[PDB]
């Protein structure tokens, strides 16, 4: 089975401000793995194009105890759906609030308009989050963080290349 | 549709491909979707040839994109000297802040592109503009470590 | 099963890079619901990549699909060495989606995948592959659907090395 | 459907050598997805030359060895209690539908491109310090009075030239996949 | 407790936090179970400031962790000069060796820093000492060959 | 034979003169063209260079694409390995299967002081390629100030 934001989704997440990018992610259920493909392009605001010295943006989606995304601040639950603890991240391998665990990450290089001479670096971290005080708690969930420390790229949308990952799923 | 295309011949660097859709009458004013114009894809790949003939063509030298960036904002921060010399000719500003109040010297000084510092100072660049958190060109020396920078900036 | 659309696990020189049976691609499409699980690697067997010669510092494959999900003819990937796993089933669940990857969107990021794969397997000799989807362009017979391979090694001088890579995975979303 | 996968559990206690007996933790993961095998991996040193990285040490390998029926050569360099069919013993699964391809990466002498998998993962899931992890399938063949295996996964972690003493030997998660023999 | 806070902040070059943690009582001989202690973590991210306010508060010049590995180790084989000099001018010990009898001298030659291997020699660092293998930082050099360094060692 | 190829690649100067004592053919060829000369030359092994020349490897041999020795040592820039091949007869204008020479190569990827020496024996300045570009083309093309200097 699939969850995903559909193959090509409307602006559906919020990297900055709200509704100003496209994230596509599907997730596929491979028995105890979930196979991944992820990209994200920016459609409007200061990665569109990329403006002064920004060199970073992150996305954290957050969920609660049953797999549903905890609300539709982040990523836009009209486009998240099935074609959920099944497609959550493990908690005995990826444990919550320990995002800096090393296990708990998987990095690589993605590339902006495809092409190989504008790497940015794509670390996610799964159930890398603590809420406390006041805050809903999360039971799950799934950051991107993308990242182009020196890099100039002032001027280029933020769009990048398709990239797959897999993980341990909850159940 | 004589922009897109336009728009592409800038980007990639194509001088003559230029010269023959100026000459067929295409607008060195088009824009895309994101406001960025045949003149600040040519400043941003650092095309000197092409940003002359925009400029000769009617050009306006400081378009903005959506984010207030402008074509000596792009030229400045990715090092290109000899175009920032150019488009200071036709009008350009040295003083234009982008959305969050980022100048055209701050981003030289942030990416090291020193001549450039220098050539913006002696074009009335006003040092003590900050961004939207109150950090200046001499703020980011000191982040940055550059004492070259520090230096030139007094 | 129906689920594998193959080269086989070890081909023989079934591809042209710059001539006519010059390359041996090992593709696997393995079809996970509405993803493709892929693994590939190519190894030259003559001609100016084995050994690598002059200033040569790429090479690419294009394979074109029809409306059906099957190879053209003309492909530079030779059809015998191409099917399901022994059974016939529908390409078209392999075909990279369009709605996804449009047609003729190659210069769109989304429409790529790149990371580097590595000569010989050495980690001290990198090679960009940039596999694109759909991305074909014809104004040549009609391709529906395209999986393109470009390696590109610019800057690295790797003359006299056979040009043989390490094996890389990726996914993408089916058609249907 | 447990079957479909063989793992070292998503948590294990330390399970393989290193350089000395249980001094690392490897997270392995293997699903099979018909005629390929989806894999995650990750590895963690608890203790020896790795837990602090100490020296000049820039590299580390595990080989893992199989029998023709796909089973631990011996509980010799990756432990046995933790690497089995999930929520399985050895007859709830096949274990040879798990090895990698031996018509696509063979057994023999010589020396195959294809059968290494090579790719940079990251000390401490932190950008700035990769680390080389190059895995070669079926890439062992036994001579003089070394045990047999039929196959076999190895990983070799490389980080020449970078000098991260003082860190833990603690990766980022990796994702690859490959051709199964069954 | 305060000692996973120096130690973390150790580590996160936090000189700022630090100050406050001594402030409120942290203990500067803190380690973890790998037996690194906030001065190890400070030696090895090249935090001087830190350094000193540890060595000011008692931190112990030559703890080593389970390997035997001394701050003097990291400071010198990952390049921090000064860090190396505030050490050896607080009493670390110069020939300390970890457990495979590598020294603060053997790792500066193999790094290559120079003015680090100068400053070691002065205060008596042993060019004798081998690792397993039975090379000394003089073999290594020419190995690496590394010619400045082996007229140094020689 | 096959030992001799593999002992070239590898850097094993030891090997090599082990494996010539005992009559492996300095001459042996993988099939590839490739003989253990073009091994050495290309990953720059100076000493092996001379044993296997001592031993009359064909300094001019070529693999299946007509690369020799001399193209791999000045296209990757081995100025020793260079010296002693010309020395020994290497064919300063050898030209591979799409026109490409040394003196090509060697400008091509910057090698300045070898352009030189090739020159000075006499490497033609005017060959073309493909494109029917020249080491002259290059310079200019990849804006490579001295080289356009040193083309003179």
């Amino acid at each position: 089975l699939t969850l995903w934001t559909t193959p090509a989704p409307s602006p559906n997440c919020r990297l900055n401000a709200e509704k100003d990018a496209k994230l596509t992610l599907v997730l596929t259920k491979c028995g105890s793995q979930i196979l991944a493909t992820v990209s994200v392009l920016a459609v409007k605001g200061s990665l569109a194009p990329i403006s002064g010295t920004v060199q970073s943006a992150h996305l954290i989606i957050r969920f609660d105890e049953n797999g549903v995304l905890l609300n539709n601040s982040f990523l836009d639950p009209e486009y998240w759906n099935f074609r959920a603890v099944g497609f959550m991240p493990n908690l005995s391998a990826y444990p919550k609030s320990h995002g800096k665990t090393a296990k708990s990450n998987i990095v690589s290089q993605v590339y902006l308009n495809g092409d190989k001479t504008k790497p940015v670096t794509l670390t996610i971290t799964l159930n890398g989050t603590q809420e406390t005080g006041d805050t809903t708690p999360s039971a799950y969930s799934m950051s991107f963080s993308w990242d182009w420390s020196g890099h100039n790229y002032i001027n280029e949308i933020f769009a990048t290349s398709s990239y797959t990952f897999s993980y341990i799923a909850q159940e | 549709d004589l922009g897109k295309k336009l728009l592409e011949a800038a980007r990639a660097g194509q001088d003559d491909e230029v010269r023959i859709l100026m000459a067929n009458g295409a607008d060195a004013n088009a824009y895309d979707h994101y406001g960025r114009t045949p003149l600040h894809m040519a400043a941003a790949v650092g095309h000197l040839e092409i940003v002359e003939v925009l400029l000769r063509n009617g050009a306006d030298v400081n378009a903005v994109d959506t984010n207030g960036t402008t074509p000596l904002h792009l030229a400045a921060s990715l090092g290109h000297l000899e175009i920032v010399e150019v488009l200071l000719k036709y009008g350009a500003d040295v003083n234009a802040k982008d959305a969050t109040g980022i100048t055209p010297l701050y981003l030289a000084a942030y990416w090291g592109h020193l001549e450039i510092v220098e050539v913006l100072l002696k074009h009335g660049a006003d040092v003590n503009a900050q961004d939207k958190f109150g950090k200046t060109a001499f703020d980011i020396s000191i982040d940055i470590g550059n004492e070259d920078l520090a230096e030139i900036l007094q």
